[PDB]
């Protein structure tokens, strides 16, 4: 039902698990346990790497879809943890 | 229709 | 209709959605199942602002407009001995 997710500096991001199965890598990584580490991951990043996993699932065989918003000086960092999450 | 992956929507946030 | 919320106490965040007719006692109830605490046991909060159980979400504030997937709504979480509400921010 639930997963807990855990950023390099200690936040503990507890989502659903059928919304974190939209990462390639999580649904690898759990095939059970339901705690990951991403010890290069930094809270900043993985929660809004968590607000895309729920717009993801929401907004799947949509009429207009809304922005997701990434404001320009995160994007790389972003672009790596979903590089590393295959999402 | 489904939004673009991650990987995608970081890439365009700095390349448009 | 949904409303998306994080769920937040010290360094806690649980992401999970709601109708905004759903009640405060409601959120309490989702919350005990991940946290096995029972609601008598939870404060929750909108800001510094506790949230009455028999509100709804909308009376409280969360609506569709301020609590998107995209761009959730932040509900604040204190469990009872209450600890004062503390929620440590994320990283820079």
């Amino acid at each position: 039902m639930y997963v807990k997710l855990i950023s390099s500096d200690g936040h503990e991001f507890i989502v659903k698990r059928e919304h974190a199965l939209t990462s390639g890598t999580i649904k690898a990584m759990l095939s059970e346990t339901n705690e990951v580490n991403f010890r290069e991951i930094p809270s900043h990043v993985l929660s809004k790497v968590c607000m895309y996993f729920t717009y993801k699932v929401r907004y799947t065989n949509s009429t207009e879809i809304p922005e997701f918003p990434i404001a320009p000086e995160i994007a790389l960092e972003l672009l790596m943890a979903a590089n590393f999450l295959d999402c | 229709f489904s939004p673009l992956c991650l990987r995608a929507l970081a890439f365009c946030a700095l390349a448009k | 209709m949904d409303v998306f919320l994080m769920i937040r106490r010290h360094k806690t965040t649980i992401f999970t959605d709601a109708k905004e007719s759903s009640t405060v006692f409601e959120l309490k109830r989702i919350v005990e199942g991940i946290l096995k605490r029972p609601p008598d046991e939870q404060r929750l909060y909108k800001d510094d602002q506790l949230l009455d159980d028999g509100k709804t979400l909308g009376e409280c504030g969360f609506t569709s407009q301020t609590a998107r997937p995209q761009a959730p709504a932040t509900v604040g979480l204190a469990f009872r001995a209450f600890e004062a509400l503390c929620i440590e921010p994320f990283s820079s």
